[PDB]
């Protein structure tokens, strides 16, 4: 991870299929397209892939860029 | 008040017989409990014989002898005996009145006579309707398995047919370890035996709670790969039925086998005795032996 | 059937309890119909749910003629 | 009217600088296999006990069978081993990593490493080499085995590297004035045969009770009065929570109490010492004995 | 009565089963109103059938203040 000052880290997702990444991110799409219709739609992760924290946190970090995004 | 006396001397009331005298003489350096510990205690205190009843609860008579002093026999003659008690952590001989054969390096336990079988009794030494009874000395792994053989006989005599019963009992009541058969007289269910199960129970339930959910099952995911001779006549007594851990806490887990080991002190003990001997070099003449920790 | 098997399923247990809370004349007779009564399962093979059923009632009007006490 | 003393006479020849290299050591716990009068060197230590497959729940189990023995005196040829008497005081080198403090129950270990010590040095003739057992205070010592026992657990799935993050946490347990790193007994992601049977051991019984207590509880609770029984089926059916000859149960109860004496070795602990007054910069105390 | 009277079993069941698991002030007092609980039954006859509401109900009330401690 990055220790130099000025660069905090961006937000991403930690281990997920290629699939799973650029699909989900059109439904972010969708609320800078119109923000008035918005679900937490998706639930296709896995928990058989990574293990507990790396898992459990993908659910929060989708309500974290959610909550930016329609902000 | 003097501290209770390491030398007792007994003294029969009774006649005794020029045959008996030699008895004793044969029985010197031997276990002998007492309860009373009188300074000068009557031999109808002597012995494991005035704890007998109807009942004949061989588990009774497993209990009531634990309270019972032990003493070490010394300087038979003239209608005179001269009981011991060592030290604890000294080192003296102990014969051994049983027939067992000692090994080098092994604890041992006081336990309640199991009859031989022929139950020739020797001459068994008796006067006045009264018989000397004394309780034998025993390796731990025969001390062990005896306790466990009165605690499964119980948990069998439950829940099943009482002709079902006579079945396991008689498997159950001999012994073949160490060359030598036993048998156990009169195995009588107690309410000493329904205290005996009731800790065991207590202990069968909560172990199950207190095992941590990768302990339970790492023995059905070892089966996955490897293979062994314990692996699979293990498995058998087991009910028929890669993946990550649900979760690793190494601090929750700590925990959680700590409590564990609690438990099954409170379940091992049952099973084990107050251990008395702990023999180096036994005798070539394997009648007698050297003992230390004793009391 | 497996909409009333679910059923069959819970109502199955259901008499398990109620026979251990019940004194019997012979404590021992009583087991050897509920174990099997606690045994039940249900394979995805339809074949097996004729001999399925089968125990299951050779676990239940036994058990109950014990109640009656009729021989 | 001199103690009496086993003897001990080494065969190799030794250097002064070697005879002096055990003075440096004289007050040491030394295993003794048996309570004989004389005994050669080779019978010292555990070292005739060192093995490769066998694991360190072995050394666990002989040592307490072992006679532990302080070198009273050290000389040329004969060398004495004055066994401890119970209840009498008998100083004592500390060995051990861990410092030693005021009324500590000691309990003897077997010697451990993390790679390479900054002093692995002791006496060392051709091939034979001494290994003198830890004297750990009591708390720490059920620390020891609680973190071995669990680290077999993991060793069937050494492939998660998320799992090696919990091992690495039990691999260094941090007593006050110490750093340790316990090895792990796993070498080469095979399990030895000593820890498969102590993983054996332990998951096996945890297994028998999840399904015979179903049974004995049922019968033996309406009689008992104290109802501390009763509720105890309320966790067991709780249990099941997630998701017969009668010959049979007497094999199945059997075994469940013979595999409790093959983990009794790992349970209970004797306490060999307990400490009394602490020399300066901790390099010995006195402890008197303790059986 | 039909399956409302045995609804008053499945109530009481539950009642029954939570009575050995919260702790109390007492231990001995608690117990026999836990056994009588447990006694609760419904008789062949109809017109005993309110004898064991009557009583049963009574013990129940009692172990629901001594939750709150009330007097």
């Amino acid at each position: 991870l990055v220790t130099a000052i000025g660069q905090t880290e961006p937000i991403a997702f930690v281990h997920l299929k290629d699939t799973e990444v650029q699909r989900i991110e059109e439904n972010l799409e969708g609320v800078r397209r119109n923000m008035f219709c918005v679900k937490p739609l998706d639930l296709n992760l896995d928990r058989h892939a990574n293990t507990a924290l790396v898992n459990a946190v993908n659910k929060l970090v989708y309500t974290g860029r959610l909550i930016m995004n329609v902000r | 008040m003097a501290a209770m006396e390491a030398n007792i001397f007994c003294t029969f009331d009774h006649k005794l017989s020029i045959a008996d005298v030699g008895k004793l003489t044969k029985l010197v350096a031997a276990v002998v409990p007492i309860p009373q510990r009188l300074h000068l205690i009557k031999h109808y205190q002597l012995g494991l014989h005035q704890f007998v009843d109807h009942t004949r609860g061989y588990v009774r008579l497993r209990g009531l002898l634990r309270n019972m002093t032990l003493t070490l026999m010394r300087r038979v003659e003239g209608n005179q005996i001269l009981l011991h008690v060592p030290t604890h952590g000294l080192l003296y001989t102990v014969l051994n009145t049983g027939p067992v054969t000692w090994e080098k390096g092994d604890a041992l336990c006081v336990l309640p006579p199991l009859f031989h079988g022929p139950l020739a009794r020797e001459n068994l030494l008796t006067l006045g309707q009264w018989e000397l009874v004394l309780p034998w000395i025993v390796p731990m792994p025969l001390a062990l398995e005896i306790n466990q053989r009165l605690l499964i006989m119980g948990l069998f005599s439950l829940d099943r047919s009482y002709e079902e019963v006579k079945a396991a009992v008689q498997q159950l009541q001999t012994i073949t370890f160490r060359d030598a058969t036993f048998t156990i007289p009169d195995p009588v269910i107690d309410q000493h035996l329904l205290i005996d199960m009731k800790t065991a129970c207590l202990s069968m339930s909560m172990v199950a709670n207190l095992a941590s959910e990768l302990t339970m099952t790492y023995v059905r995911k070892l089966a996955l790969e490897d293979s062994s001779m314990l692996l699979v006549k293990c498995q058998e007594l087991l009910m028929r039925l890669p993946a990550r851990p649900q979760h690793v806490s190494p601090d929750d887990e700590i925990a959680r086998l700590s409590a564990l080991f609690v438990m099954l002190r409170q379940l091992d003990d049952l099973i084990r005795e107050q251990v008395v001997f702990t023999v180096c070099d036994v005798s070539p003449d394997n009648k007698s032996a050297t003992c230390i920790f004793k009391g | 059937l497996s909409s009333v098997l679910e059923e069959f399923e819970v109502r199955c247990v259901a008499v398990a309890r109620r026979g251990y809370t019940y004194p019997f004349g012979d404590r021992g007779k009583a087991r050897d119909h509920l174990a099997v009564l606690d045994r039940t399962e249900f394979d995805t093979d339809v074949r097996h749910d004729a001999e399925i059923v089968e125990r299951a009632l050779v676990s239940a009007v036994i058990l109950a003629k014990m109640s009656v006490r009729e021989t």
